[PDB]
Order: structure tokens, then C-alpha cells, then sequence
């Protein structure tokens, strides 16, 4: 992946999480389960949205060829009336296919980028009070909550909160 | 210890994009934008039929070819269906001057009003009666002529004298009308339908001159005859008027078109039904909300945009890398 | 309390926006519009050169040297024409000019005409030259009158038509826009005064060009009072090329022609004013005095222009994401 | 944002900074304030230059529309060249619309890019001598003069210097 | 020391360079360049099929006969014609070939022509067919003759130009291109002396087809010592037609003919002058061979064969590789 | 560089990696070298080559001019068809060249991004026991032998196994 998240060093997807495109999955003591991320998973969507329904609005033209006759003195226009036809169709033809391959890809960078940039955003707020597990899970020093693991995905987590309890057990070890 | 994780999105889809940068990458959710689907058959556009020429061609419908009659009058399309292997067309042999600028403004047309022009009596001490011919049956008579059209030849006794007819365009429409020039293969004939010496077919408006008189030849027999039919025809704009002047060899005007004026003509085999469509092309009826389609470019009505193109698959969704269970 | 650096981006009271693939009506800092909506209605100088007003006539009027069309008589130089769509004065008597779209189309590629005596009056012997008039073209001080660039030649009073003939032999470096025409009498009667009896021909040729008619009697629909017609052609003596005329009667004759210089050639066929005034870019619809690399005014135009699209605005972004505090 | 930074993890823009795109805003006993990066600034300003001028040079010829007349016996070539005219008018109008909402949306990531690397710039240099808050801010464990700050600013800031300071106060 | 791994990137001696909306003149590791702009200036066979060198003869000269162009006078087979620009020898009695544009289109279309007779003198009853040739129109060696394909007749000393009639059968399964023509003298005094006296016509006839055409008599600007001219007419006799000529006067005369075979290949008619050599083309401009695997090419948009995509570019070069940053040594 | 790598905080190239695009330097008692990152720089070529691919395709249609004559009465035609083979010739010549300055700044994006999330691959291998010198290298606080590295590439690294050595080291 060009940011690297997907099929990256987030090895796989999610089956479980089936009410958003980019998520968290969380393990506590109170049980575990797969929530997306309300706002990216939006805004992923609207932008989509807007991209396909752009791309249908700019193709939403046409060229018209015409079904007239040319006499056996008419080769020259007849072949001009062809070879202009056929040109607007060659370059249309270009045109849809090129962007379906450029969009396909710099879509599927986008969903990379939002997927790096929830983790960063996890990674800043833990700091040292996690341990990074490779394949983009954090694992607490420290007991967290429920309201902990709303806290880490609201914006909210409070590190100072957890810093004595989580340098105890990161050193313990 | 406690776990969050981040992560992204999976499902069973198996349908594939390509990019740029690789090809057949499965992802989660994805648009097809072109359409490869179509109802093989003619439609209503706007609810207004289209018009079957049936057996019949263009120049057999419009010049009145007598195998022709059920098209005979008043039409309204939508667009114009001419069969491929039409027979009827112009039966005495000639030719249909400027014939492909008329298809192209017939094709422009949506309705035409018949109506009688010249008639018969317009031509005064000439033979209205008369002009047949073994070319032109109907399916009952052996010999018979346009219906449009009036082979005028001279009567019993001689001489063919100067004929002169006057149309006035009072009306809001362009009149399309046709009239011929006959050429005999013999001066026998020449002499036999119309008086000696040199003949004359004039006529004119505010906007156009025409001026033509028999070539006297035989040419290869085509239904029988070695003679042959100049046909012409034109478009008396409104308030245009029309003089036709002539001493030989004048075919007619007698009957016209009141014309009313983007259209289509489709030669094609496919079955009209009774149906409505949004889009009509040429091979059938597109029925999507679509932007593209590889169908045809030939249509008439609202129709996605044509390409090439086999797919044209938009991932809208991520890539999809659902968890492999045994 | 502890002191703090940070990072950050760019913000201002712009509520300009911009649309992208992904989003529309982003506010955005900076921004750039490319597309040209504006222009000047009316005509002006193009390379220092003036338009050519034709007024009241039309070309036709102009070229044929319709007597109400004097003002434009001799030559001419210009950057491109002007012909106003309700003119009056063209063809004043009745008849087709032949390969009319044709001849527009040439005239449209050239810059000046210089008009020149082709064939004096008295190049035709045994006829007359001075009585080729007709009320269907008068001049603003006579009622009948002709073409000042062709010659309507009849009969001497006494019989007969002869045979008329003349050439000019084109020994310059410009090709020749020339005219010339046939008569198509509404009857024998007018034939037979105005021409000899029997059968007439106008025939002319060069070293690539041949013609041939004869006239067409019969009634036309009355214009102009005229049931007769004239078949008007013109045609292009190239440098070094002889015309050779010969006729039986019917003749309407060559007399001026146009020494002819030829680019992007435009005849604008618009009603708005050529003021004293100068221009780059030039449109049907308006002059164009603008940086910007689109235009949405006009597809038709003379001048180094912007590109026509049928967009509004085409603004790209060049700042960043406006959100200000 | 699609590198996160701007509408991102940054959530706003500064009024304040006014000479430049991408920046710095300080507080420290001293005073506070913005600083644009003039280096990143300029070199973003080249690029989008350079790719306004692209866009103006590769769309700098003309299709050439003529209205040529054609006659009542020239329907089809008419409006052959009627097709013809409109054909090119809607690719080039397709270009050109479809070209601005793509390069619109790229030019802002370009700048997201830039705000995040300069951040990722300042941040590596700091490392454990400050803190980095949510928001591309960094609290300093030290006393970070108006030189301090420069430096930061400079790319020369002086880690050891200040390392023993602020392991002090970073565990006080 | 402290042991240390780093990460980077390839770098290079390259000094090629490719531009990007961003930046101009980037030089980096690996590129391609997608335009070609070499040709071999010469004409080379296409499908193993060599084009047909009209030499010193215009394509009117050509198919008419000219007497100087006996040298193409029979079947020919090729790929695409070559017409060299100043080539002396077309239509040596001055005259229009009328739709003339239209019948270069039609050769054009063609990749093979075989001669034949189409109407034996025999075929004209009554008039002379030995007496029409022309110093206008030299062979090589005889300074008076006429085209190969058509004869120009006239009247025997009998003041009788009788009408004369042809009929020719079109029973093969190939159209037939074929040529005729209509003389206008300067004269009234040479139209007697050549023809009968008063009004001639020539008029032709097939299935789809009709023609009539009588003499227009005028003295016009003197072409090869001729002040009088001739009407060409070319036509296409479809298989399974017939042709019928009846003639008054004035006619110069269908003699021989083309069976001509069209082609599924692309046509072409090359105006210049370059050489034309036993190679073999795949692509073939109208300015050279192009021997390439490139996808784009600036030399011509005039060609035969598969060819690579015309652009006005000088150059279309994609990055592949990255920026290329090597050390500075010193 | 827009990911901040190629040219960024990695400043130059290596012409002594000589198997790879993208990849490792490393120093340590038994020796100096280079070797290239085999699945990243592979996983580029495919994709660059793709994408080379996929534009040649797209572009293997080609309009063709033709050699028709025009008489002196079809100079409206005549120039219909210079205009229709023109108009084509500037919308092709306009996608090549726009298409290969688009392709040519997202392609060097591309090997910025790899080279960046190579690096960030190590980065979050090591940890605490490396440092950051500048430029994409890290001195490790331990000893690492061949095998060590090779770990390190492979993403095998060890971070408990070496923990207790870099961290005393470190606190010297
Ligand atoms: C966000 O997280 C904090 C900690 O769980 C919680 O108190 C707060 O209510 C959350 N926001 C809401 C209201 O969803
Ligand atoms: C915004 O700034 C420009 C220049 O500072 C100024 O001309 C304009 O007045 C300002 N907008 C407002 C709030 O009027
Ligand atoms: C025309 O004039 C040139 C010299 O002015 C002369 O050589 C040429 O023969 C003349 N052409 C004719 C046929 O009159
Ligand atoms: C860079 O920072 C130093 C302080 O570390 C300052 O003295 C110097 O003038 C700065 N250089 C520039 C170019 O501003
Ligand atoms: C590219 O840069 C070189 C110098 O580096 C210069 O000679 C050339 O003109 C520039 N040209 C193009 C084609 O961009
Ligand atoms: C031409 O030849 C065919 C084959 O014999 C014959 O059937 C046809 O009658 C001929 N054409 C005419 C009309 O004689």
C-alpha cells in the first residue's frame, strides 16, 4: 500500500467490523469487539461519493455519429466523416479507461492514508504507556477501561492518568 | 494486557478493479459505470412510434413506389426504420438526383402531411391518363406509376403544347415535392409520347432555377427499360412560389409533403414492439441508469456516452483482505 | 507552563473556494482563475488593421458592385469583415451566384482587394455597352442602374448580335477574383429584342478552366420585378493565366475585377459597433483583453485568443485548505 | 486532511502567520508568536508555480471553429462539421474541468504533506527533550530561549544541551 | 565505534532527465523514452509488397496512357503509389479529368489493376479510328500519338460522322475503372473538318449510371499548341453492368480499360521524392521508415502499415527509477 | 520529496547499493555494506512497470491522417479536414504530454513513500534501542552482528532479547 497501513504492515482486514471502512478492535477485561471510526469512515464516504459522481457529471456528454449516405463521388467525405468518428471515439475510449486506472489506484491510497492516519493518532495520544505489537495494535501497561479504550478513540485518553501505574508494569517485566 | 488495535474494513467480494499500478486488486465495494446490456428490438421514443418502411425504401415510400401504398399519406415518427433487403424502391429505372442530401433531410423531418400539388387539370391539351408502365405494378394492377408523380405524355392527336403550372406556398411549412425529366431510348418514343423537335423541362422559384431536356439513348434493359427517369427533388420554402414550364418529357409534380422539421434513420432487422424506451440505438433499446455503453454510437433519445470499453469498474471501496478460515 | 513550539499552516479571510475530485466548495487561501468571462461588445483593430464595415450591403452587394454599395468601390484592406445581418443590398437583380459558400470562403482568406478595369467596354465590338441598366438595381441617384463590376452588353440597335469576344492575359504576381454572368430572359420576345435570334452561347476558358451556357428561357416567380434571371459565377485567374471570352448574346461581362492578396481569415456576421479602438484577441461576440488561458465568450474569433470551453469557472487551487480561528 | 496534518491532527489554520504557508507558533517567558519556514514555503511555492504553468502551457493552442456557410444541398457536411466543432469543444471542455478537480485536490495534499513533514522535521530533532502534544505542538522539558527557539526553527538546535535539564524536569 | 544500519537508496551516473508538473529538468535513475523521432528517409515494401514508382508520369498520365508512360503500361500490383512531385508527363491534350480528386481517392484505394481491351476499334462502324493523334502528345518516339486507353475518332472522308454505338459486358466478378472523353475544338472549321456537321452528342449508359455531353466550341489559351480542349470522364463499371456508348461526334473513346482489385489494406498515395529501395517497412510515413517499438513518433501522421501514434512532442520521457542523488566526489 | 525522504531527511542516494532501488547500509565489527530491500524494490518494479504498460496500451490507438486532394471549389473541406486532423493532433499531443508530467511527479512520490515507510519499518523495529543519528541511520545501543541486521531487514528484530544490554548502555 503507498502509505503502507493496508495489506502492509496491517497485515489484513476485518470481517467483524461491518458498519465502517476504517476502525479499532479492543481487548479488556470487560470483553473485546470491532467499532468504526464514525467520522473518517464518513468523510471516506462523502469524498467517494463526490469522486464518482464528478467523474459522472464530466463524462455526461456525448458524441453523436450520424447515419448518412455517401455517394460513390463521395469517398473523401465519407472516409472524413469515419476517420473523424472514429477519432472522438478512440480519444472518449482513452479517456475512461486512463481515469478508471489513475482514480482506482489514488482511491485506494486514500483509504491507506485514512487507515495510517487513525493510527498515528492512537500512537501520539499512548505514547510509552502501550507497547507496540507490530500489525497495528498497541497493548496497554496499564488496566484500561472501557471508557479508557472510548477515551483513546474519542481524543480523550489522559496519559498522565496512567503514567505511574504504566512505567510500574512496563518495568516490572 | 488490554489491546486496541486499528484496522480497516473486509468482506466475501471477489469483484476485482485494475489500476495503473496493478491489475486485479479485490476490493471491498466497487461501481461498474458502462452498460453491455440491451433489449434487441425498436422502441416508442417519447411515446411516439417509429415509422416501418417495411418492403419498402426510402425513395419507394417517399417518391410513392404503387407496391407502397400502405405507407401512402400522413406520417409521424419518432425515428425511421428502414428494412435492409427492401424491394420496393424506384421501380422505373433512373436516377434519384442528390439522393443522399434528401435522405439526410427526410431523416430530419418528424412528421410529413400528403397533399395534392399540381393537379391533373394544371396541364392543359396534354394526357394526364395515360402514363403507366409494366416497371411500376401495384399488387394488383401489372401496370401503374408513383403516386406522387404524373407521367404526362401528349394526347391523341398531336401536338404536345407548352404546359405551365403555378404553386403558391401560403402556408407555414416547407413543401418537399419531386418531379422527373423522362429520357427514351428511341426518337421513336420521343416522337410517339410527345411532339417533334426539341423539348423543355423549366421550372422555378424566388430561390432556384432548373432546366434540363431529353438525352436520347438506349441503356441496359433494367425492369424492361431502356429508357430512364431523371428524378429530382426540392423544398419550396413558405411563401415561396413554384413555376413549371414544359413542351416534352415533363414527369410531374402532383402530389407533396408539408414538412415539419435531431432524427434518425436505423436499416435494420429488428422487431418494432410495444414498447417505450428512453434510449433507442440502432442494435436495441438501452434500459440503465449507466454513463457509459458499449453498444452502439448510433441513437436517438437520452444515451450514455459510447466507448470501446469491455468494464469500466470504479473502486469506491479499499482493498479487500478478509481473514482466511479453514 | 512549559514553553512550547509548534507547527502549523497558513490562514487568511479568503472565501474564495475551489472544487476537487473529492470535495466542492473548499475554502481555499490562495487561488487562480483561468477562465476569461468577460469581454468588450464590439469590434476593434486588429494588428493596427481596421475591420471592414460593409454597411448595408452584403458581400455579394459588395464583390458584384451593387450601385447602392458605392462607398465600398476600389480597394480594400482589413483584418476581417463585419457584414451586419439585416443588410439590404445584394443581389438587386435576381438570379443565383454560383458557389456562393465557396466564393464567401475565399474572400474570408484574404487581406486587400485592388480593383482594376479587366476588360474596357470596348473589348466587345458590334454590340452595345451603354444600355445594360434595370430598375430591379438602382443607385441612390438613379433608378436604373447595374453591377459597377460587370457589364450587361446588348444588341446594337440595328441586328445583330455578333460574335463578341476578349482576353486578358494576367501578367502580375496576384491572383484575379473575377465575375460574370449569364442572362435567362423570361421569354422569346425579350430574348429576340435584347439578343440575336438563334441559338446563343457564353463560353469561356483559361489554361485550367473551361465554361459553357446557354440561356434558359422561361418565368420565373416575380423578384425585384424580374421574372428574368441571371446565373452570376465568379472565378481566379491565377499569375500567369489568359482569359478568353467568347459569346453569342446572354453575356453579362466581366468588367472590374479584384487583384487579390491573401493566415486566419473571419467574416463576422455580427451588429455591433467598430469603434476606434485596438485589440489582440478578437470574437464575433467581443473583444477579449485579458492574461487568462480559457475563455467562455465565444468558439469564433481573429487574434491570439483564449481557448474556448463551455466552463464558468475553471479556478485552481494554489494556496491551502482555508480554516481560520 | 490526506496526510493528516491540516484539518487534521492540526485542527486550524493561524490568522497570524502571514508571510508564509507552513509554519511555526512559540510561547516561552519571552513573548509568542508565528514564524513562516521560508525554505518550504518557497519551495512549495515553486512547485505550484511551476504547475499553474504547465497547466497554461499545455493548454496553450486552440481549436479553430469557422463559420463557413454551407448551402441547402450541404446538410451533411454541415453538420459534419457541426459534430466536428461540438466534438472538440467537449473534450477540451472535459479536460480542462476534469484536470482542475484533480489537480485540486492533489496541490492540497501537497500541502498537508509539507505542514506534516516540517512537523515530523521539528519532532525529530526535539526528541525526548519535549513532549509532542496532539496538535503538531511540542512542550518543551527545558527553558527555550528566543535562541532555543531560533535554532528549532534553523534545524541546529542543540539536543545535549539540553538533555540533562530536561531528563531532570521530564522526571521531577 | 557504534554499530550503525541505514536506510536509503540507489543511486546512479545517470544524467538523464524528465519533468513533472512540480519541477523541470529532474534527473533520475532509470527513465524511458516513449517517443520516437528517427526514420529511414526511403520507401520500403509493406506487406512484402512493392509500392508502385510512377516515375516521371502523374497519376492522370498514368491511367489514361500517355504515350510516355508505356514504361507502367501493364498490370500493376502494389502497396501504396509513389508520386514524384515534378513528374512532366499527365494529361498531354489540354483538358479537364473531371472528379479528379475523386478518382486519386478511388486509385488510392486499390492495390492492383490488370489492363485489357475493353473496346476494339471494330466496335465503331463507319468512322475513322487511325487518324486520332496529336503532337500535343508525343511518345518517345514518334512525335505525334495518343493516349494507350482511348481513341480519339474521327470521321472518314465521307462527310458522315454516322452514329456509332458500343456495348461492353461486365460478366467477371471485378469492377472495371475505365476512361472516356469529349473533345472540344477551337473551331467551328476544325469541328466540321474533324466530325460530322451539326449538333453531336455523346451520350453513355449502365444500370446506375447516365451520361450526356455534347461539344461546347470555343477558342481557349493554348496548352502544348492547343487552344482547343478535352473533357476526361472516369467510371466505374460494377460487376455484373453494362456499359452502352452511342456517339455523334466528338467522342474520344473507351479503349482500354482496368479490372481493378480493391484492397483490405489501407491505401495510401505518397507525393515526394525520396528513393524507393528493395527494404521491407512494417510502418511507412510519407517522410520515412520507422523501425521502432516506441509508442508515440514525431516524424509524420501521413502513413501506411502500423505506426506509432503521432504527437507534435520532441520528447515523452517517463520517470521509472527515483531522483537520482549521487555523492559528490571531489 | 513530498513523503520528506528521497532528498528530505535521507539526502542522498547510494551508488554502492547496486541491486536495489530502495535498502539498508549497515557497519558493524565483521563489516561494511550495501544490499538492497528485495521485496519493496520488487514490489516497485512490478507496479512501475504497470503502469508503463498500462499507458502504452491505452495509448495504442492512433488517428490517421490521409493524403486526399482538394480542388480549387473545396477549400471548406479542404479545411475541415486540416482542422478535424489537427484538432486530434492537439488533444493527443496535449494527453502525452500532460499525462508523462502527472505520471512523472506521482512516480517519484511513489519511491519516496517506499523509501519512508522502509525506514518507518525499522524505526518501529528498533525502538529504544537504537539511535537516531540524521539521515535515515540508527547507531545501535548494543552490539549487532550480521545476523542482528539481517534481522533487522527481515523484521525479525529481537527488541526483548537485546532490551537489558541498550538499556545499560544507554545509561552510560
Ligand atoms: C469520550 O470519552 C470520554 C472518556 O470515555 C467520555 O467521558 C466522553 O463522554 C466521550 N464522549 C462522548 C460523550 O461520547
Ligand atoms: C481581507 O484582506 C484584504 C487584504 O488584507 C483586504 O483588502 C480586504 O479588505 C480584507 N477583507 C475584508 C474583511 O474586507
Ligand atoms: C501572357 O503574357 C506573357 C508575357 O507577359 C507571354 O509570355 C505569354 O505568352 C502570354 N500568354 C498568352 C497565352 O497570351
Ligand atoms: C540560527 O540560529 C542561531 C541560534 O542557534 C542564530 O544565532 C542564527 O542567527 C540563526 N541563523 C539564521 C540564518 O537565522
Ligand atoms: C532542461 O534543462 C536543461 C539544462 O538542465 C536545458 O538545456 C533544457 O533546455 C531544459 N529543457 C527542457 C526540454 O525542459
Ligand atoms: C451482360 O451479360 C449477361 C450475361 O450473359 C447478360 O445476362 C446480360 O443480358 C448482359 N446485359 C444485357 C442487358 O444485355
Amino acid at each position: 500500500g503507498i502509505f503502507g497501513a493496508i495489506a502492509g504492515f496491517i497485515e489484513g482486514g476485518w470481517t467483524g467490523m461491518i458498519d465502517g471502512w476504517y476502525g479499532y478492535h479492543h481487548e479488556n477485561s470487560q470483553g473485546s469487539g470491532y467499532a468504526a471510526d464514525r467520522e473518517s469512515t464518513q468523510k471516506a464516504i462523502d469524498g467517494i461519493t463526490n469522486k464518482v459522481n464528478s467523474i459522472i457529471n464530466k463524462m455526461n456528454t456525448q458524441f453523436e455519429a450520424v447515419d448518412h449516405e455517401f455517394s460513390n463521388l463521395e469517398r473523401r467525405i465519407g472516409n472524413l466523416n469515419k476517420r473523424m468518428e472514429d477519432g472522438f471515439l478512440d480519444v472518449w475510449t482513452y479517456n475512461a479507461e486512463l481515469l478508471v486506472l489513475l482514480e482506482n489506484e489514488r482511491t485506494l491510497d486514500l483509504h491507506d492514508a485514512n487507515v495510517k492516519n487513525l493510527y498515528e493518532k492512537v500512537k501520539s495520544q499512548l505514547r510509552d504507556n502501550a507497547n507496540d505489537l507490530g500489525n497495528g495494535c498497541f497493548e496497554f501497561w496499564h488496566k484500561c477501561d472501557n471508557e479508557c479504550m472510548e477515551s483513546v478513540k474519542n481524543g480523550t485518553y489522559d496519559y498522565p492518568k496512567y503514567q505511574k501505574e504504566s512505567k510500574l508494569n512496563r518495568q516490572g517485566i | 494486557g488490554d489491546k486496541i488495535c486499528i484496522g480497516y474494513h473486509a468482506n466475501n467480494s471477489t469483484t476485482q478493479v485494475d489500476t495503473l499500478l496493478e491489475k486485479n486488486v479485490t476490493v471491498t465495494h466497487s461501481v461498474e459505470l458502462l452498460e453491455n446490456q440491451k433489449e434487441k428490438r425498436f422502441c416508442k421514443i417519447m411515446n411516439k412510434a417509429p415509422l416501418d418502411l417495411k418492403d419498402c425504401t426510402i425513395e419507394g415510400w417517399i417518391l410513392g413506389n404503387p407496391k407502397c401504398d400502405l405507407l401512402l399519406g400522413d406520417q409521424s415518427w419518432s425515428y425511421i426504420v428502414e428494412r435492409p433487403n427492401a424491394q420496393n424502391g424506384i421501380c422505373y429505372p433512373g436516377v434519384l438526383n442528390e439522393l443522399e442530401e434528401l435522405k439526410a433531410f427526410i431523416g430530419s423531418g418528424e412528421r410529413v402531411e400528403r397533399f395534392e400539388m399540381f393537379p391533373k387539370s394544371t396541364w392543359a391539351g396534354v394526357d394526364t391518363s395515360r402514363g403507366v408502365t409494366n416497371a411500376c405494378p401495384s399488387y394488383t394492377i401489372d401496370s401503374s406509376f408513383y403516386r406522387n408523380l404524373v407521367w404526362i405524355v401528349k394526347t391523341d392527336s398531336a401536338t404536345y403544347p407548352v404546359i405551365k403550372g403555378t404553386y403558391n406556398n401560403t402556408g407555414t411549412q416547407p413543401i418537399l415535392y419531386f418531379w422527373g425529366v423522362h429520357h427514351p431510348l428511341d426518337t421513336t418514343v420521343q416522337d410517339n409520347l410527345y411532339g417533334s423537335g426539341d423539348k423543355y423541362v423549366r421550372m422555378g422559384t424566388e430561390s432556384m432555377n432548373f432546366a434540363k431536356s431529353p438525352e436520347i439513348a438506349a441503356r441496359p434493359a433494367v425492369n424492361g427499360q431502356r429508357s430512364r427517369i431523371d428524378y429530382y427533388w426540392s423544398v419550396l420554402r413558405p411563401g415561396e412560389t413554384l413555376n413549371v414550364e414544359s413542351n416534352g418529357n415533363l414527369i410531374a409534380p402532383w402530389y407533396a409533403y408539408k414538412f415539419v422539421s435531431k432524427g434518425a434513420v436505423f436499416k435494420s432487422d429488428l422487431p418494432i414492439e410495444n414498447c417505450d424506451a428512453t434510449c433507442q440505438t440502432i442494435t436495441g433499446v438501452l434500459r440503465t441508469n449507466k454513463t457509459f455503453q458499449n453498444v452502439s454510437p448510433l441513437w436517438i433519445g437520452e444515451c450514455p456516452k459510447y466507448v470501446k470499453s469491455e468494464s469500466l469498474r470504479l473502486a469506491t471501496g479499499l482493498r479487500n483482505v478478509p481473514q482466511i478460515a479453514t
